[PDB]
């Protein structure tokens, strides 16, 4: 299970990078740190903490369009 | 609490002179120890008022050695005759080590004055 | 029983409390440093002709002073009587005094040495350079005794570290005068020893801890004005500690004076000498070879290391500024420049180049080259920095904004992963699970890594046991050859990687060993056999798997570094590189069964065999500069024709500027890397390995010396570490015959197997319990004492 | 510049060793600075001495290059900025 935590948590680090938020650099400290820190987890609930409390981050952005995203 | 070391330094006699040259076969007292290079000399004994050469046969006897002393150490040994001046002469850049186990047995075998 | 005890209270400060017994003598495990004709060593005793006092205080609280009370031969009693009444004088003398008492029917001597301390600079040296946490106490109760600090302290866990918890320094450090001022009174104890003309060895076990002297049986008599003393034991240990407790400090004051600030040297006096020779004069006086400053003037090598030592010691009172480079104003056809036409590094005094001109027209491609590596152009013009994130002394700025770094994510891949899965992994608990992973860096990446060279002190490693385990060492390599080469016979790979800076502003390598004949490159070879060539380096960040999410930094170095060293060891690294079955094993294949071959060899019949190897902690940072530059001579050892003296001399500078203590262009200014190695240069894996070899043998050293003397029983063994004693400090040259004879016993009890900085050591079992051969607690006790991290046991 | 040449004049050989040459005769300075502590302690005001000498503060970028007055940075305002601080200080004279 978790195992796919650390990798989404991989997959999304890499897509904030490439939208340029490293211009920024408080953001790309928090950011930074909470992958860092899932790659090293232990449990998968502080883990899920550490995750939407970043993915909110991206979500914050406005360059995805996720309405579209979730036509599933 | 730390003893130094009982000594095997042993004594003959050889030449020396004050040149190159004026050193006669016979009127110095060598002191010495034979390690692992033939008998390896370390200081000259003598009475004379100086002496700033030596010449001694090397191991096997090829040439003669021309080493130099220190200005001579002096000071007085007892012959039944009352005292007696002599000089301790060291083949020069002498470190401490060896001047100093000279010294012991050269103050154990001769009492001074 | 008290008309004795009152009678040893003679007449002074009558507030005795035997903490004896009554009127017999006590047992004390006291570290002495021995050698009669049978046994030898520097090592903890059980001692006991002694009846001892402590002397208490007014409002009768305990107070440090004592009372020891010997008693012994009538005869000695004599001599040491004649003696003391010769001496009496020269205020290192702990004040004496004799008697004769009864304890029966019997008239026994005694002899009272009045007011000296607990303990003795035996102790302290042992029981620092044999350090051990599990039981180190007599560290915590002098520690407290002089006010070093508090008892609460030691319970703070981690309080013996080093890169933990490195304030324990200047814990240390509160020590460090009082040691200064035992140095001083020897001198003065020296010279009377002299004039009133006696001989003997002053050893540690006679030293109270402020600095007077006592122990006076062995001297013997002699004219006056002609008395030896004999100091090569005492220095010689006491060397390590003179540069763990900063002794010298007290001595940049403006009268090494606590109290008052500082000197100022004038910031233009880069030369020091009489400065450096007169503090030896004052201090190590009655050393016995001579001390010539620069190295320069030094013969074959050894000179050379017994020279540097001195001079890495008193490095650490003169300024940090008035070290590097010497730039200089000249003309290139009427248009001034700067070059740097010497150095002054901290060892190697000061050194000049040979070949300068000054007023030239136009220049070719050689000197071209080597004029826009020289950092002389490149920090003389530009902007002042200050950098407070550091505590490396930088210098220069370059740009106007400095550059950020960042070390993106790793990418994923699906599908393989999708598959695993399918197979049935990573079904919860299962015994195998990802665990090495990209890490991401953030933004101050390099300097926050970069500062870790605070973790590399000075050091002095004492000088005769050095002196020696470089011969040993020497010995593991006589089965190889190299010399200097010439440019159609380097080999490069891959010559397309980065070519430092600033020479990367332009290409690779493909340029430099394209844009240049052969006779180019012999021109800058045999140049620099007689002269210095300062150069830069730049940091780059790794970006590959791990399973620690530190930082990582690879020194890529500038090209005219490689581009000669090449040069000047192929043929060695080749010569090793290509030998199957030895020692070093750097470059033999684990395919086809080779791997099973090496062991079968680092094997080799030892007779009670167990494994054993270790890990460096944080190993290419912390390694001292003597170290380095030991390396770097064992390898040269083997240029004896193609070279000659000055050219090797001049050569090892040129390393020692390009590899040891150079600029560090990291990120985008420039810093000075204050020693530690540096993983990026010609000669690395090879010298990793080689003062790898030189740790393991330094711990059998130890091993051996440490073990008592009266329980070895192999008389052939007991009459081996005799041996070695007296042909490590007594002597003061090679006996060859000694050294094959112990390379041959390493080889029968310890043999090893050592990658770059990565050891196997197989070892003769009951051995080690009997302490003949270095088990682990040695390895804690020298990483310690010469490498000042503390190796974890875990 | 010619307070170089004067130096090297000076000289007692004509050979100065370099640390001493970027921090004496060079003019524009530069600054980093990580904490807000670190900064009210050496860089406070608007000018100060260090090397022996004067400068003069004249902008004080971050981390992304944005031009942050003397101004902003107070105590308080810190926990809202780039922390290494640049201050690109002048050779006051
Ligand atoms: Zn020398």
């Amino acid at each position: 299970k978790m195992s796919d935590v650390k990798c989404t948590s991989v997959v999304l680090l890499s897509v904030l990078q490439q939208l340029r938020v490293e211009s920024s650099s408080k953001l790309w400290a928090q950011c930074v740190q909470l992958h860092n820190d899932i790659l090293l987890a232990k449990d998968t609930t502080e883990a899920f903490e550490k995750m939407v409390s970043l993915l909110s981050v991206l979500l914050s952005m406005q360059g995805a369009v996720d309405i579209n995203k979730l036509c599933e | 609490n730390n003893e130094l070391s009982p000594v095997a330094l042993r004594q003959m006699s050889c030449a020396a002179g004050t040149t190159q040259t004026a050193c006669t076969d016979d009127n110095a007292l060598a002191y010495y120890n034979t390690t692992k290079g033939g008998r390896f000399v370390l200081a000259l004994l003598s009475d004379l008022q100086d002496l700033k050469w030596a010449r001694f046969p090397k191991s096997d006897g090829t040439g003669t050695i021309y080493t130099e002393l220190e200005p001579p150490c002096r000071f007085v040994t007892d012959t039944p005759k009352g005292p007696k001046v002599k000089y301790l002469y060291f083949i020069k850049g002498l470190n401490n080590l060896n001047r100093g186990m000279v010294l012991g047995s050269l103050a154990a075998t001769v009492r001074l004055q | 029983a008290q008309s004795f005890l009152n009678r040893v209270c003679g007449v002074s400060a009558a507030r005795l409390t035997p903490c004896g017994t009554g009127t017999s003598t006590d047992v004390v495990y006291r570290a002495f440093d021995i050698y009669n004709d049978k046994v030898a060593g520097f090592a903890k005793f059980l001692k006991t002709n002694c009846c001892r006092f402590q002397e208490k205080d007014e409002d009768d609280n305990l107070i440090d002073s004592y009372f020891v009370v010997k008693r012994h031969t009538f005869s000695n009693y004599q001599h040491e009587e004649t003696i003391y009444n010769l001496l009496k004088d020269c205020p290192a003398v702990a004040k004496h005094d004799f008697f004769k008492f009864r304890i029966d029917g019997d008239m026994v001597p005694h002899i009272s040495r009045q007011r000296l301390t607990k303990y003795t600079m035996a102790d302290l040296v042992y029981a620092l350079r044999h350090f051990d946490e599990g039981n180190c106490d007599t560290l915590k109760e002098i520690l407290v005794t002089y006010n070093c600090c508090d008892d609460d302290y030691f319970n703070k866990k981690d309080w013996y570290d080093f890169v933990e918890n490195p304030d324990i320094l200047r814990v240390y450090a509160n020590l460090g005068e009082r040691v200064r001022q035992a140095l001083l009174k020897t001198v003065q104890f020296c010279d009377a020893m002299r004039n009133a003309g006696i001989v003997g060895v002053l050893t540690l076990d006679n030293q109270d801890l402020n600095g007077n002297w006592y122990d006076f049986g062995d001297f013997i008599q002699t004219t006056p004005g002609s008395g030896v003393p004999v100091v090569d034991s005492y220095y010689s240990l006491l060397m390590p500690i003179l540069t763990l407790t900063r002794a010298l400090t007290a001595e940049s004051h403006v009268d090494t004076d606590l109290t008052k600030p500082y000197i100022k040297w004038d910031l233009l006096k880069y030369d020091f000498t009489e400065e450096r020779l007169k503090l030896f004069d004052r201090y190590f006086k009655y050393w016995d070879q001579t001390y010539h400053p620069n190295c320069v003037n030094c013969l074959d090598d050894r000179c050379i290391l017994h020279c540097a030592n001195f001079n890495v010691l008193f490095s650490t009172v003169f300024p940090p500024t008035s070290f590097g480079p010497l730039v200089r104003k000249i003309f290139v056809d009427g248009v001034p420049f700067v070059v740097s036409t010497g150095y002054h590094f901290r060892e190697l005094g000061v050194v000049h180049n040979q070949d300068v001109n000054l007023h030239s027209s136009r220049l070719s491609f050689k000197e071209l080259l080597v004029y826009a590596a020289d950092p002389a152009m490149h920090a003389a013009s530009g902007n002042l920095l200050l950098d407070k994130r550091t505590t490396c002394f930088s210098v220069a700025a370059l740009t106007n904004n400095v550059a950020f770094q960042t070390v993106k994510p790793g990418n994923f891949n699906k599908d393989f992963y999708d598959f695993a899965v399918s197979k049935g992994f990573f079904k919860e608990g299962s015994s195998v699970e990802l665990k090495h992973f990209f890490f991401a860096q953030d933004g101050n990446a390099a300097i926050s890594d970069y500062d870790y060279y605070r973790y590399n002190l000075p050091t002095m490693c004492d000088i005769r046991q050095l002196l020696f385990v470089v011969e040993v060492v020497d010995k593991y390599f006589d089965c190889y050859d190299g010399g200097c080469i010439n440019a159609n016979q380097v080999i490069v790979n891959n010559l397309d990687k980065s070519a430092g800076f600033p020479f990367n502003k332009w290409g690779k390598a493909r340029l430099y060993y394209d844009s240049m004949s052969y006779e180019d490159q012999d021109a800058l070879f045999a140049y620099t056999k007689r002269n210095v060539i300062p150069t830069i380096t730049q940091m780059n960040l790794k970006y590959a798997i791990s399973a620690k999410n530190r930082a990582r930094t690879v020194a890529g170095v500038s090209i005219c570094s490689t581009m000669t060293n090449r040069q000047f060891h192929q043929k060695l690294l080749k010569s090793i590189a290509a030998t199957r079955g030895a020692t070093v094993v750097i470059g033999t294949s684990k395919f086809y069964g080779g791997w099973h071959n090496m062991l079968k060899t680092v094997y080799s019949d030892v007779e009670n065999p167990h494994l054993m190897g270790w890990d460096y902690p944080k190993c290419d940072r912390a390694m001292p500069n003597m170290l380095r530059i030991m390396a770097s001579l064992v390898l040269a050892r083997k240029h004896t024709t193609c070279c000659s003296l000055s050219h090797r001399f001049y050569r090892l500078a040129n390393e020692c500027a390009q590899v040891l203590s150079e600029m560090v262009m990291c990120g985008g200014s420039l810093y000075v890397k204050p020693g530690g190695t540096s993983s990026g240069d010609a000669t690395t894996a090879y010298a990793n390995s080689v003062f790898n070899i030189c740790q393991a043998v330094t711990a059998n050293v130890n091993a051996l010396l440490s073990t008592d003397g009266n329980k070895i029983a192999d008389k052939y063994v007991r009459n081996l570490q005799h041996r070695l004693y007296e042909c490590l400090y007594r002597n003061r040259d090679v006996d060859t015959d000694f050294v094959n004879e112990f390379y041959a016993y390493l080889r029968k009890h310890f043999s090893m197997m050592i990658l770059s900085d990565d050891a196997v050591v197989c070892f003769n079992s009951t051995y080690a319990s009997q302490g003949l051969v270095a088990s682990i607690k040695n390895f804690k006790s020298v990483l310690y004492y010469q490498n000042n991290v503390f190796m974890s046991e875990a | 510049n010619d307070a170089l040449n004067n130096i090297i004049n000076n000289a007692r050989d004509g050979c100065v060793p370099l640390n001493i040459i970027p921090l004496t005769t060079a003019a524009k300075l530069m600054v980093v600075i990580p904490d807000y502590n670190t900064y009210k302690n050496t860089c406070d005001g608007t000018t100060f001495t260090y090397a022996s000498a004067l400068w003069e503060i004249q902008q004080v970028v971050d981390a992304d290059s944005k031009i942050v007055q003397l101004s902003e940075i107070s105590m308080d305002n810190s926990p809202n900025l780039a922390w290494p601080l640049i201050v690109t200080a002048l050779r006051a004279n």
